[PDB]
Parts: structure tokens; C-alpha cells; sequence
């Protein structure tokens, strides 16, 4: 089937910046797909954060200017990759990231609204724990 | 910017019950643009149900999902011991999408 | 204060399949040219559609419509069911060169009439790869005790004509105009058509000959690109000429097997006894090499050694370069073209043999005869196209080594209809006005 | 614009060329003549199963022929500037994609209610 | 009720559910099943297409109830409005008018012709 | 020894994929697949 893989376990200090990366295995492209990234606060509840759709990639209203998503297609010597940048995080990010895909092939599925879907396949999530 | 109720908070059931998972939305979705998830403590979230009424590939039939307006339930009869976790009601009609609350399901 | 209204003609279509007839514009033919109909593109605006290559549905159907006109022409001809006797086969020479003898034997057999209790003997020419033998020395056909041999048809051709497989009302097909599509994704560009455009259809393996160029590069098809195991397609920007000939004369001889039955075999060859042979430039395809090359460093990246080397082995029709000039089958060895190291006025000639026992299509029992032709034999053909495979390495090392690869006629022919899509039009549609009735 | 030409425009502005696809919904034994006959046979039965639901609720000749039927607020909520100024045609088939089948039968009572209640006019 | 289920009713409760019979009569070789496959949906368009040409040369093309300006003549029938209604049903009404039918099938093609245009145009 | 006369060993010639050549095989057949010409003859 679709399988994906995520980092580990990274400490960070404040004031740096941070590097999630997320590698596939299953997919064709990512053009006929749309990758979502979320993430889960411990004893609280999930929360948006970006997606990657079409080859445009955006962010959500209170994430505006403070992350980066990029993506690159398919290489004969290594999986599909994405890529999330933190910067400039602060003492509260300490939390689970998770990586999504979504297929946005048939326009009747029903799976997507305009720009804005569902999540098909979850990964395994890396737990980001900020401290000074 | 739809906020999403979820009820009850915690409750709890035995082997071979029916658990009832209601959710009421902030407008009117009429639509049918809602999603049910399940997810473990510890593991993976597994998304179950897509648009309120539609079953996955791997899911069984034992699950029901319904919607009406703003209202949309969630039935799990012939309760076994491997479905004991959370389960979140989220909406992906406007932009951008919104979670529940949370629903967890002890055994007793 | 809403109410209800139905609209007829709204621009909605969803995905689905039908059924596609020929339409041509118009001595026989293999495939039907005057059994099709005789023979405008509206660009759309603010509108997307992903398209796939690889889960088409035109390919299959154009597959099984080759071979359904492929085996109604064999039929209501004479077959060549008597033919596997007992030959007597010696070698043959009249001022024969170097590297030539062992291709050719004279053969003699026994063979029925058109009265019942008679027999005669004849004698005709044959060649290396038609005939085994069996344990002067006895010989016998290669495609007798797996497949019945018939002659082909004599009064068909197997020129390529253009069709088009055209859709009926109801439906639409809709057409990517990208420049640099590669077969997978979204396209920004579409614009719905009749039907498409004059597909040739050319059976070769490792070389699209008479296809179609592209527009800005040369461009790099594949499915799985982790995977050993998928087929590489190469699309040039520019076409290599390459002339193929013949200088055999090769005079027919009609022989009655029996009442009504003919059989065409070959006579005496008047001249020389050379090889046939195909030129190739030699100045354009290093050039070709190096654009296909710029393009193919762009998936493994800038610090790899591009090798480039030919095949390794298996059936005849896989290994080496087979297609169809003038009504003869040629198999060419082309060994001399992918024989290349890249790192980060002359012309090559090769030599190609004949075969008259031709087996299509992969199949196992259905075989073919095809007749001599009188005369000498020269075409010219363009290269627009290339099948090129790549095996599994030690994923440590920097080194790819890229092989002509082919057999499969799905592949020759994908490369056609990969920008091409068929929906079906639903003009029903429910809207809320402020009206009422009378 | 031409075949298909407003595809991408709104439903409003789509509403006026309904005509150019109106027009292009119909028109030995050998493998090229049960392929055309087939498609002909199509041709014609996709033609009928859509004139006969045009019949059906009395739209003979007709495009834009107005109902008798309500429009419930529980289908959509949207006023008359979100659906035909924003959305378009291949977005609104989906919008109430599952609340057809009520309509197609709301459709056909009412008119079936309208005969019958032709009756009773002239034959006072 | 469904499909044919007004049949033993009488001709003034099987009248009001037209509707349900009027959706129900119109719906790769050449094998053995390949042809009659090819045969049924030409009988099936045949016999569609046959029934509504007689509805389009009498004036009621898209109308399932629908009455004319031909007067009834008191010889087809010597029964009144309620012996044929509430008593009679469709499969008996059918074999008292069958020497009739002919004469009714000619008075309506006339009538939808008697009432074109004339001179009017000049 | 209720299936004592039942089934038959038969030989015959028969042709080959060449043409001028024949060749002996043999089979089992039932009693009442075959009938005598008047071991013995048999069709
Ligand atoms: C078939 O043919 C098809 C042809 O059409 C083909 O499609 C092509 O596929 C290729 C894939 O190989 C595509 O190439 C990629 O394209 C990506 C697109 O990126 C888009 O988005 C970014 C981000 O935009 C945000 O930021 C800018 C700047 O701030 C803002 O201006 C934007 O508004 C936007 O901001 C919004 O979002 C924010 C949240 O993020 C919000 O906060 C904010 O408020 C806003 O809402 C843009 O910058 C891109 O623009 C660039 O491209 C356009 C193209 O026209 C240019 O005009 C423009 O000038 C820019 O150059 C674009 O819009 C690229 O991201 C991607 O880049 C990667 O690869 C290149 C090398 O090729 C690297 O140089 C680059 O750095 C990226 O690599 C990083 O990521 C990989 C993956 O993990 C890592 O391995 C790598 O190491 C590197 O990571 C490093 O850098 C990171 C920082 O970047 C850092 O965090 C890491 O830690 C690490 O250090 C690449 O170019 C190509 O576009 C397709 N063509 C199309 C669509 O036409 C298809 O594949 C073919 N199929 C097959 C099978 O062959
Ligand atoms: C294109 O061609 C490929 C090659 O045949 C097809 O098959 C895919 O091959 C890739 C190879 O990587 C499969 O990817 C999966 O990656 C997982 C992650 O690997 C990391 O983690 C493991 C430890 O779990 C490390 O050992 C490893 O070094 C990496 O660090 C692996 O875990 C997968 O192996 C097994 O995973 C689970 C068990 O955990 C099993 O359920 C799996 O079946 C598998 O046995 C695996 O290597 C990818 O999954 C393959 N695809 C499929 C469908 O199986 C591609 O399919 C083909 N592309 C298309 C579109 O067909
Ligand atoms: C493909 O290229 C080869 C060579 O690369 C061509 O072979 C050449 O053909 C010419 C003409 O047939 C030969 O010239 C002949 O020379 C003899 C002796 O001088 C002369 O008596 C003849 O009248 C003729 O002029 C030439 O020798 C020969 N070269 C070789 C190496 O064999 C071949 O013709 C090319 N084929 C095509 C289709 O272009
Ligand atoms: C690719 O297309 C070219 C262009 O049509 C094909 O070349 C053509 O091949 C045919 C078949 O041999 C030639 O027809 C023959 O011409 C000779 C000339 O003397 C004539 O005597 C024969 O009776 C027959 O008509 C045709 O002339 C030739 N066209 C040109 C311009 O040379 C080529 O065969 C195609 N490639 C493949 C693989 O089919
Ligand atoms: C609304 O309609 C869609 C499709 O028209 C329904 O989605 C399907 O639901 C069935 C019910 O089990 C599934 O088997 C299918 O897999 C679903 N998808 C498709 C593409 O058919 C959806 O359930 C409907 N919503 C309702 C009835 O509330
Ligand atoms: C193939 O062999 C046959 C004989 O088996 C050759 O036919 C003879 O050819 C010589 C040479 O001219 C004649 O003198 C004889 O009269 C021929 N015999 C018969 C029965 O016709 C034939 O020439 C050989 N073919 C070739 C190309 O050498
Ligand atoms: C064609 O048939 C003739 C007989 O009409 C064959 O000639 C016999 O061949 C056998 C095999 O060696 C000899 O034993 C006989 O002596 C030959 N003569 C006769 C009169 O039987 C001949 O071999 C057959 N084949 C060919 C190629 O000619
Ligand atoms: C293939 O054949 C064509 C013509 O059949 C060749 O084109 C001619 O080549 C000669 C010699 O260079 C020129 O003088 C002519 O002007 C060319 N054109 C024509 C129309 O005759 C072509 O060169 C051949 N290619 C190879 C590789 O031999
Ligand atoms: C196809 O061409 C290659 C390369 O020319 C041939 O490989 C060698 O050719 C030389 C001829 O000078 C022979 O001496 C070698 O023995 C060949 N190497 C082998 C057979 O491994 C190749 O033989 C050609 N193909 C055919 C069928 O002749
Ligand atoms: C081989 O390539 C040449 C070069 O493109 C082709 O010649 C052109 O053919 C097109 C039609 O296919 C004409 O419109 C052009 O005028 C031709 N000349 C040029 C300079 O482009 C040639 O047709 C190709 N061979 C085949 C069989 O298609
Ligand atoms: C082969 O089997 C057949 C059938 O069983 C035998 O035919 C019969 O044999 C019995 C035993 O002697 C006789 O009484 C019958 O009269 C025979 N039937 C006929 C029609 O003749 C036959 O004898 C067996 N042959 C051998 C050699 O054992
Ligand atoms: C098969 O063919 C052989 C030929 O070798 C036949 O054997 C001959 O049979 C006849 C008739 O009984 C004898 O006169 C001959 O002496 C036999 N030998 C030869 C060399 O001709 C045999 O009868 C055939 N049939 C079977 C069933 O074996
Ligand atoms: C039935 O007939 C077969 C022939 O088809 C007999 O098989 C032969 O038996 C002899 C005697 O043992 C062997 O020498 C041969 O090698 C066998 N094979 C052939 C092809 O001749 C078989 O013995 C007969 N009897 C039974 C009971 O099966
Ligand atoms: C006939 O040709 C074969 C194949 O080249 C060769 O082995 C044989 O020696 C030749 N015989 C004669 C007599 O030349
Ligand atoms: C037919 O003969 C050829 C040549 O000897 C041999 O390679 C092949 O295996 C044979 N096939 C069968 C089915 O006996
Ligand atoms: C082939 O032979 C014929 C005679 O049968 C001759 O007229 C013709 O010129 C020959 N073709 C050549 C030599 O190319
Ligand atoms: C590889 O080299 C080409 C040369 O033009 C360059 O454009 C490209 O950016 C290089 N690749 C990388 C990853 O830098
Ligand atoms: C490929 O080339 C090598 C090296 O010349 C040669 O030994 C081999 O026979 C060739 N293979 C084919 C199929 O021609
Ligand atoms: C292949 O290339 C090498 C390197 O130039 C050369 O030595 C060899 O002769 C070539 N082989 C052929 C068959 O052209
Ligand atoms: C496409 O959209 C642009 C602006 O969004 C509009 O000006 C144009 O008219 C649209 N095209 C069509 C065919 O309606
Ligand atoms: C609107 O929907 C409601 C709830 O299904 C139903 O009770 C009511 O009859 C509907 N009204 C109309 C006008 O269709
Ligand atoms: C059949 O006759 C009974 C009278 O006994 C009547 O009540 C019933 O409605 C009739 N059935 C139908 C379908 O009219």
C-alpha cells in the first residue's frame, strides 16, 4: 500500500529554527495528490496547519509567515519527500507533527471541497519538545 | 471559522452495546461536508468515516453514520474490545478545517 | 420565495468510457481504409483537468482492434497446410562473398498436385532461420510442430494508414496543449476536440519509426522510476533519417499444390549476393545521444556516468530491431548505436537478415508466410522515439547503464494517446429562481 | 464561444449559450460497422432516456420552462449572488448531488396534480 | 401501489396513477446473446417511438390526460358517466369499443387539422 | 469380475506433423465405442 515515514524524536532550542521532513512510498505524483500537514498538542486537540496542493503550497491565518512546506517529485535513487520548516518557534510547540496525503485525482470523489479535504493516510508523528 | 461540539465528553460501555456520537456544528452544513476519525491512545489517527455516510475500504459495516442539518451522529453497534479510544467529528466545509472535542470510550 | 428550474445544455461532464470507430479519408489494404467515414478545437478557460497515461482506456481498445483486423484478412486466402514434408537442403552458390554463406540453402522437396495419386519434385530457395534439421542431410520448417503455417494474403499491403478513432454524440474528448506534458498531472491548457489526429499504425521494437516529434525538448516518459522493471519512453525534438535496403533481387515462382491452390516461392537471384542494410547518420545521432542525455541527468542528477550499452538477450524479436520495409519483415542487429560512455560525413551501416515465418503479436499457433517481392527494396524512415529500460545496481555507485528494450506493441502506441481524454456530457441541471408558472 | 465554450465561467453567465449544446446531443458485418451501428444505438437511447424525462415533467421544447415546486431551505442556504456570480456548473451538480433524487420526484407528483387539476377547469 | 398494480381497479381510481406507467417503457460480438441484446433495444425504441407518433398528429405530444374538441357520439356507448367510472375497468372497456376504434382514431387526426392556418397568412 | 470384457487395448497408425511419416501408438477404449469387422479387427 502507501506508506510513509517521518523523523524522529529532535530537542530545538528557542530561538533556532526546526527541519520535519516526511518520505513516502506508494505514491505516484504529487500532482494528482495533496499533502496536509496537522499536528496534536499533548491532552489537547489536533490543529491545521498547512497543505501542499497543485504545486502551491499555503499555510493557515494564525501560521501565516512563520513556517515553509516545500515538496519535490519522484527520483530514480529516492522516495517522495516533504519538507517543513519551523523558525523562530516559541515555548509552546511541543507537540506531535503528523504528515497526510490525500488523492485529489477524480474531481467526484467527494473527498475534497475546493482546495480545503479530509486526511486518507496518517503517518507516525514526531514529537517536537521545546525547552530553555 | 465553524467551532464543533462534540457529546458526550467521556462515557463508558460494554461488550456488545451501541454507542451514540453526536456532534452539532456552529451554522448549517447542508452540505453533508463532515468527516468521523478514530484514534488511538498512543497509535496513528485512522479515519473511518468520509462525508457522514460513507463507509472506507477496511471499515466494517457495523458502523453507521447520519446527518441531519446541523446534527450529525455516529452508531457503533456489536461493540468489541479493539474500538475502545477517541473519535473526532471534523468539518471540512469552510476554510480552513476544524476538529471536535474529543470522545473517549472506557470499557465497564 | 425560491422556486425550482430545470435547465437543458449546462457544460457538465463526468468520466466514463464508450466505444470508438475509424474515420478515414478516401489493391486492398490490412486494415480497413474504405470501410471508415470520411473526415474543430474550442480552447476552454478557468478550467483544470488531471490526466493519466497509465490508466487509459484507448490503448487496450486500440490493441484489440489491431489484432481484430490483423486476422480477417488471413482468412478466406489459401493456406500452406501440406507444406511440412521432408526437405533436402544444400547450400547455394553463384560468386557468393565472404560472411554470406550459411544464410541461404537450396532446397528440394516432393509435393502433391492437382490430381491426387501424383506427385512432383520441386526446388526453391530458403533461408537460415526458416529451416532446422533433423536427426546430404534432411531438413524441415521451424513453425510446424507448434503452429500451422498460412501464406499471407497476396493482394493486401502493409502500408500504414492514418485513422482516427472517433467518438460518437453524447460524448466529448478533451486535449492537453502543454508543450512540456509528461503524461501525469494537472493541465492548466485544455481544449475540447472531435477526435484526434492521424496515428500511423507502425509495429517496431526499440524505434518509433514515423511517430510523432515533440515541440521544445526531448522528453522522458516512465511509470515507476524506483522500479527496475517498467519501460523507459524518449520523445526527440528533431528527426534521424535512416535509409534500409535491399540489393537482392529475389524473382517469384508460382507452384499449383492443387485445385486452385497456389504457392509463391523463391526463384533464381540474378546479380550479387549482398547484405542488407540500413545507413544511419553518424553526425546527428551523437548530438541526439547528448540532448536525450541532458534530460536524463535531470532524474539521477549532476554527477552521474551515463553508459550506454546493448541488449542482453532473449527472443529475436526483443533483442534485435525488427520492423517492415516494402512488405519484408527485417531484423537488424543495431548493436553499433548504444555503444556509448558520458561523463558529467561518416555514417554507421548495419546489416539486417530476413525472415519469412513471422509470428505476431506473442502468439503461440497462429503463424505466417509472407510472399516474395520482385524487385529491389529501398525506404527511408525517421527516428522519433526511443525504449530504453535500466537494471538494478548496488544503490552505491554512480554508474547507470541504459538498454533498447521492447516487444510490447502497447508501448508504440501509448505514446500517441497520452494527452487525450474522453468524458461524457450530462446536460441536466437544477437551479433556484424567484419565478412561478403562468 | 462554441462547443462547451462557458465551462468555466459562472451560472449566470453560462445560462445564455445553452443552445450551442442543445444542437450536438444526436448527430458486411465487418469490426468498423457494429462499432458505428453500437454507437448509433447509444446515440439515439441517450437521446430518448433524456427527451422522455424531459416529457415527463413538461418541458417539451423547452429550456428554461419554470416549475411549480418550492425550493427548501435544507437543500441550500445560499442567496442568489453566491450561486450565480461565484459557484459554477461543475461545482453545483456536486453541491446537491445528494438531494436530486427528491426533487426528480417532486417533480413528477406536482405535475401529475396539475393534469388532474386541468380537468376539473372545463367542465364547468 | 407500483407497476400494473391499479389493474383490477376501475377506470376512476386507475386513472390517477399514470405517472408509474409512463416511466416504464423504455428501459458486445455477435454471439448468441450479442444480437438479441441488439434486438431488444431496437423492439424497446420501436415500440416507443410508434406510441408517440400518434400522440404528435393529434395535438397531445406531452400530455398524459388529455381531451379534444371530438363530440362522442351516442351510438359507441348507451351508458351514463357512472356505470363505466365506478364499475367498469380498463380491461373490460377496451373489448366494447374495439368495432369502434378505427372511427375514433380517424376523427382525431382530422381535428388537429381543422385547426391550422388559413388565409390569416395572406 | 463384473469388468472382465469392459475396456480394450487398442493399436492403430496415425500420422504425424510430417507428412510422410507415420506412427504406431495404442490406447484403452470401451465396449461400446468400438465395433468388429467381421486378435481381431476393430472401428
Ligand atoms: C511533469 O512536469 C511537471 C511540470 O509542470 C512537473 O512539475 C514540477 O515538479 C517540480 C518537482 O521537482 C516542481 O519543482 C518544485 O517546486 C516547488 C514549488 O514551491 C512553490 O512554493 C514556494 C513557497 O511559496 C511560499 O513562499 C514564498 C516565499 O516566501 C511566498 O512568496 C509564497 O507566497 C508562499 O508563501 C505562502 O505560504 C507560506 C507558508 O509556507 C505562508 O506563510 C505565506 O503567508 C504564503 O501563504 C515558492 O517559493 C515557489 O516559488 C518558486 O517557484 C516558482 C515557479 O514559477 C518561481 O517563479 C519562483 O521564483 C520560486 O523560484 C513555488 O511557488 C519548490 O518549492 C521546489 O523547490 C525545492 O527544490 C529546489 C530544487 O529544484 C530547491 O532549490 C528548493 O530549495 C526546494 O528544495 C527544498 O526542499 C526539498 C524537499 O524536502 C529538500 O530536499 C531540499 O534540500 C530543499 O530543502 C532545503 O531548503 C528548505 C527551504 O526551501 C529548508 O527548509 C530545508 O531545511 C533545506 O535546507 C521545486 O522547485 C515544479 O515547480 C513543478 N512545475 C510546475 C508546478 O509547473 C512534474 O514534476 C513532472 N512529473 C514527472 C513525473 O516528471
Ligand atoms: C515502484 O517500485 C517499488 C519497488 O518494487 C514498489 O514497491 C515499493 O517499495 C518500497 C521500498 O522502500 C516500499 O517502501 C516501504 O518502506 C518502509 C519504510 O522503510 C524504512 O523502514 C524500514 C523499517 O520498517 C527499514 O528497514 C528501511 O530501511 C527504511 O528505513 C518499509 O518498512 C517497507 O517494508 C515493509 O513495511 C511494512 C512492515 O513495516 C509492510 O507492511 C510492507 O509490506 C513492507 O514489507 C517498504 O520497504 C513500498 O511499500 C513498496 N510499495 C508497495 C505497494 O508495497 C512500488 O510499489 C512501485 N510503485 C508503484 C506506484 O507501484
Ligand atoms: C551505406 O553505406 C555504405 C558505405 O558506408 C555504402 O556502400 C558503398 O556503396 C557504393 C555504391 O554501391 C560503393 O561504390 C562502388 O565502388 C566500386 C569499386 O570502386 C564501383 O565499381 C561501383 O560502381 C561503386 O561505385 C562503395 O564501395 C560501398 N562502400 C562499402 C564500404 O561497401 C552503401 O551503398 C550505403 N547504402 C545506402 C542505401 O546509402
Ligand atoms: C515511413 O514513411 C515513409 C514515407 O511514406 C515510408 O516510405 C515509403 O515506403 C513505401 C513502402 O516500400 C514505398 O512504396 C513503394 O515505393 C517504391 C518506389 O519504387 C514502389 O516501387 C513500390 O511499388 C511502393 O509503392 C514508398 O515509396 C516510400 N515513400 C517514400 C517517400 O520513399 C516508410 O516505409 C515508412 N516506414 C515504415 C517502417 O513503414
Ligand atoms: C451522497 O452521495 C455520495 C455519492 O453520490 C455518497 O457517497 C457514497 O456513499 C456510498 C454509501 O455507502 C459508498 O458506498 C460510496 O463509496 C460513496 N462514494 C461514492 C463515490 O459513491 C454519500 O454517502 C451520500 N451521502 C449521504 C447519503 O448522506
Ligand atoms: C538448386 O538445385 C537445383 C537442383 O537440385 C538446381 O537446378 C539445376 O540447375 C542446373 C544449373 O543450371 C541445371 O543445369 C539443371 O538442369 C537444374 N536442374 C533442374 C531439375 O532444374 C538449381 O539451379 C539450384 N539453384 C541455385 C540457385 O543454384
Ligand atoms: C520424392 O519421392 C521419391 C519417390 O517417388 C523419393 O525417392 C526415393 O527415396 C527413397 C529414400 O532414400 C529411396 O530409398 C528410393 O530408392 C527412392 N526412389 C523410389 C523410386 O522410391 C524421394 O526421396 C522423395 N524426395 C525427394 C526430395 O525427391
Ligand atoms: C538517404 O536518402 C536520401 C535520398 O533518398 C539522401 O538525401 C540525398 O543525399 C544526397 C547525398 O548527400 C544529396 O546530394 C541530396 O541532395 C539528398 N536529397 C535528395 C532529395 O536527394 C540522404 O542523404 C540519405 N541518407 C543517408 C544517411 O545516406
Ligand atoms: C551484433 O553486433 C555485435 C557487435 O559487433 C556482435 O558481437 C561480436 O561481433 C564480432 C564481429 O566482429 C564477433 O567476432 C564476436 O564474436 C561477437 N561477440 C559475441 C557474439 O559475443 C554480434 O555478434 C552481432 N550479432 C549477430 C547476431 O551477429
Ligand atoms: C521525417 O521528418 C521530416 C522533417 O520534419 C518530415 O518532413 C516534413 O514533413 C511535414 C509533414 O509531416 C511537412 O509539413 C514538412 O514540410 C516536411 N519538411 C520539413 C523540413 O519539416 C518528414 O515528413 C518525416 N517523415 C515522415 C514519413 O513523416
Ligand atoms: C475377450 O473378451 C471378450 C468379451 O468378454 C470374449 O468374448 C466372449 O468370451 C466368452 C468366454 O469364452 C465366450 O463365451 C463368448 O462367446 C465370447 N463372445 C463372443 C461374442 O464371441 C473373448 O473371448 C475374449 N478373448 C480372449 C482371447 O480372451
Ligand atoms: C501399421 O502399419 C504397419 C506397416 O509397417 C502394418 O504392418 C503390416 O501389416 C500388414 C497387414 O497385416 C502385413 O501384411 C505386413 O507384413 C505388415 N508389415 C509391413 C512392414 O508392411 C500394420 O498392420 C499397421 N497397423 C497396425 C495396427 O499396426
Ligand atoms: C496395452 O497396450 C500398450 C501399448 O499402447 C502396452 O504397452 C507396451 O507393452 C509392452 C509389453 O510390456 C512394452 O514392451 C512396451 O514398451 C509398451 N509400450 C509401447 C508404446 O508399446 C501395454 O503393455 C498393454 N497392456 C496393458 C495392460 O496396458
Ligand atoms: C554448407 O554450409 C554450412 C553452413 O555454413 C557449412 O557448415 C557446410 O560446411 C557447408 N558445406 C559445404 C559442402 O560447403
Ligand atoms: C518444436 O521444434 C523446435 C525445434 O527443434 C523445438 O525447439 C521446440 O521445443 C519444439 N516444440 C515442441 C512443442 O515440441
Ligand atoms: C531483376 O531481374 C530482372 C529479370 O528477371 C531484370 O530485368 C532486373 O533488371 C533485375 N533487377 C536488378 C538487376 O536490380
Ligand atoms: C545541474 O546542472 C544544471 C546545468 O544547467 C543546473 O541547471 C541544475 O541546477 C543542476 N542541478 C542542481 C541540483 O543544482
Ligand atoms: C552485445 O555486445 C557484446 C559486445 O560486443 C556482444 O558480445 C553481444 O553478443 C551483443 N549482444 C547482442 C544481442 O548482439
Ligand atoms: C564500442 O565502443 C568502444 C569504445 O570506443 C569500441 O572500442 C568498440 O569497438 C565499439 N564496438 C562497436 C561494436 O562499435
Ligand atoms: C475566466 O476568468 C476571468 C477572470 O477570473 C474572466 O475575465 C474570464 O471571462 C473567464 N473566462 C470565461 C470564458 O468566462
Ligand atoms: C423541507 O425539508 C423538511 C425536512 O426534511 C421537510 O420536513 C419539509 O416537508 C420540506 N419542505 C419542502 C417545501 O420541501
Ligand atoms: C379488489 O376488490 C376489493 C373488493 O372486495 C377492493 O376492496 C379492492 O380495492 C380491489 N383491489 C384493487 C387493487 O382495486
Amino acid at each position: 500500500q502507501i506508506h510513509l515515514v517521518q523523523s524522529g524524536t529532535e530537542v530545538k532550542k528557542p530561538g533556532s529554527s526546526v527541519t520535519v521532513s516526511c518520505k513516502a512510498y506508494g505514491v505516484n505524483t504529487f500532482g494528482l495528490y495533496a499533502v496536509n500537514w496537522v499536528r496534536q498538542a499533548p491532552g489537547q486537540s489536533l490543529e491545521y496547519i498547512g497543505q501542499i496542493w497543485r504545486w502551491k503550497s499555503s499555510a493557515s491565518h494564525h501560521f501565516r509567515g512563520r513556517v515553509l512546506i516545500s515538496a519535490v517529485d519522484l527520483t530514480g535513487s529516492s522516495p517522495p519527500i516533504s519538507s517543513l520548516e519551523i523558525k523562530n518557534l516559541t515555548s509552546d510547540d511541543t507537540a506531535v507533527y503528523f504528515c497526510t496525503t490525500t488523492s485529489t485525482y477524480d474531481r467526484w470523489s467527494g473527498l475534497h471541497h475546493d482546495g480545503v479535504m479530509a486526511f486518507s493516510s496518517w503517518g507516525q508523528g514526531t514529537l517536537i519538545s521545546v525547552s530553555a | 471559522d465553524i467551532q464543533m461540539t462534540q457529546s458526550p465528553s467521556t462515557l463508558s460501555a460494554s461488550t456488545g452495546d451501541t454507542v451514540r456520537i453526536s456532534c452539532r456544528a456552529s451554522q448549517s452544513i447542508t452540505g453533508n461536508w463532515v468527516a468521523w476519525y478514530q484514534q488511538r491512545p498512543g497509535k496513528a489517527p485512522r479515519l473511518l468515516i468520509y462525508r457522514g455516510a460513507a463507509l472506507l475500504g477496511g471499515v466494517p459495516s457495523r458502523f453507521r453514520g447520519s446527518a441531519a442539518g446541523t446534527d450529525f451522529t455516529l452508531t457503533i453497534g456489536n461493540l468489541q474490545a479493539e474500538d475502545f479510544g477517541t473519535f473526532y467529528c471534523q468539518q471540512y466545509d469552510t476554510y480552513p478545517g476544524t476538529f471536535g472535542q474529543g470522545t473517549k470510550v472506557e470499557v465497564k | 420565495n425560491l422556486w425550482v428550474t430545470v435547465y437543458y445544455g449546462v457544460p457538465v461532464w463526468k468520466d466514463a468510457e464508450t466505444t470508438l470507430f475509424c474515420a478515414s479519408d478516401a489493391k486492398h489494404n490490412v486494415w480497413a481504409t474504405h470501410a471508415c467515414v470520411p473526415t474543430q478545437e474550442i480552447h476552454l478557460e478557468n478550467v483544470t483537468e488531471e490526466f493519466n497515461m497509465w490508466k487509459n482506456n484507448m490503448v487496450e481498445q486500440m490493441h484489440t482492434d489491431i489484432i481484430s483486423l490483423w486476422d480477417q484478412s488471413l482468412k478466406p486466402c489459401v493456406k500452406l497446410t501440406p507444406l511440412c514434408v521432408t526437405l533436402q537442403c544444400t547450400n547455394v552458390t553463384n560468386n557468393i562473398t565472404d560472411d554470406m554463406r550459411g544464410e541461404l540453402k537450396n532446397c528440394s522437396f516432393n509435393m502433391t498436385t492437382e490430381l491426387r495419386d501424383k506427385k512432383q519434385k520441386v526446388y526453391s530457395l530458403f533461408y537460415r532461420l526458416d529451416v532446422v534439421q533433423i536427426n546430404n542431410k534432411e531438413y524441415r520448417l521451424i513453425n510446424c510442430n507448434t503452429s500451422a503455417i498460412t501464406q499471407a494474403c497476396p493482394k493486401v499491403s502493409f502500408e500504414p494508414i492514418p485513422i482516427h478513432y472517433c467518438a460518437p454524440a453524447g460524448f466529448a474528448i478533451l486535449k492537453c496543449k502543454d508543450k512540456k506534458f509528461n503524461g501525469t498531472g494537472p493541465c492548466p491548457s485544455v481544449s475540447t476536440v472531435q477526435c484526434t489526429h492521424g496515428i500511423k499504425p507502425v509495429v517496431s521494437t526499440q524505434l518509433l519509426l514515423n511517430g510523432s516529434l515533440a515541440e521544445e525538448e526531448v522528453m522522458i516518459r516512465s511509470e515507476n522510476i524506483t522500479n527496475n522493471a517498467k519501460n523507459i519512453l524518449v520523445q526527440f525534438n528533431t528527426p534521424v533519417q535512416i535509409n534500409c535496403t535491399r540489393p537482392n533481387n529475389n524473382t517469384r515462382k508460382s507452384i499449383r499444390i492443387g485445385p486452385g491452390q497456389a504457392f509463391y516461392a523463391t526463384g533464381d537471384i540474378i546479380g550479387d549476393i549482398r547484405q542488407a542494410h540500413c545507413n544511419v547518420s553518424k553526425a546527428t545521432w551523437n548530438e541526439t545521444l547528448g540532448k536525450v542525455v541532458k534530460q536524463l541527468r535531470k532524474h539521477f542528477g549532476n554527477n552521474t556516468i551515463i553508459r550506454f550499452a546493448n541488449s542482453s538477450g532473449g527472443d529475436l524479436e526483443v533483442t534485435t530491431h525488427s520492423f517492415n520495409c516494402g512488405g519484408e519483415f527485417f531484423y537488424c542487429n543495431t548493436s553499433g548505436l548504444f555503444n556509448s560512455t558520458w561523463i558529467s560525413n561518416d555514417s554507421i551501416t548495419l546489416p539486417c537478415r530476413i525472415k519469412q515465418i513471422i509470428n505476431m503479436w506473442q502468439r503461440i499457433g497462429q503463424a505466417m508466410y509472407a510472399p516474395p517481392i520482385q524487385g529491389v527494396i529501398r525506404c527511408v524512415s525517421n527516428i522519433t522515439g526511443l525504449i530504453l529500460t535500466r537494471d538494478g545496481g548496488s544503490t552505491n555507485s554512480t554508474t547507470e547503464t541504459f538498454r533498447p528494450g521492447g516487444g510490447d506493441m502497447r508501448d508504440n502506441w501509448r505514446s500517441e494517446l497520452y494527452k487525450y481524454k474522453v468524458v461524457k456530457i450530462e446536460p441536466l441541471g437544477v437551479a433556484p429562481t424567484r419565478c412561478k408558472r403562468r | 464561444l462554441g462547443f462547451l465554450g462557458a465551462a468555466g465561467s459562472t451560472m449566470g453567465a453560462a445560462s445564455m449559450t445553452l443552445t450551442v449544446q442543445a444542437r450536438n446531443l444526436l448527430s458486411k458485418l465487418t469490426v468498423w460497422g457494429i462499432k458505428q451501428l453500437q454507437a448509433r444505438v447509444l446515440a439515439v437511447e441517450r437521446y430518448l432516456r433524456d427527451q422522455q424525462l424531459l416529457g415527463i415533467w413538461g418541458c417539451s421544447g423547452k429550456l428554461i420552462c419554470c416549475t411549480n415546486v418550492p425550493w427548501n431551505s435544507s437543500w441550500s442556504n445560499r442567496n442568489l449572488s453566491e450561486i450565480w456570480d461565484n459557484m459554477t456548473w461543475l461545482q453545483w451538480d456536486k453541491e446537491i448531488s445528494n438531494y436530486t433524487q427528491i426533487i426528480y420526484g417532486l417533480l413528477e407528483e406536482s405535475q401529475n396534480q396539475q393534469e388532474k387539476n386541468e380537468q376539473d377547469l372545463l367542465a364547468l
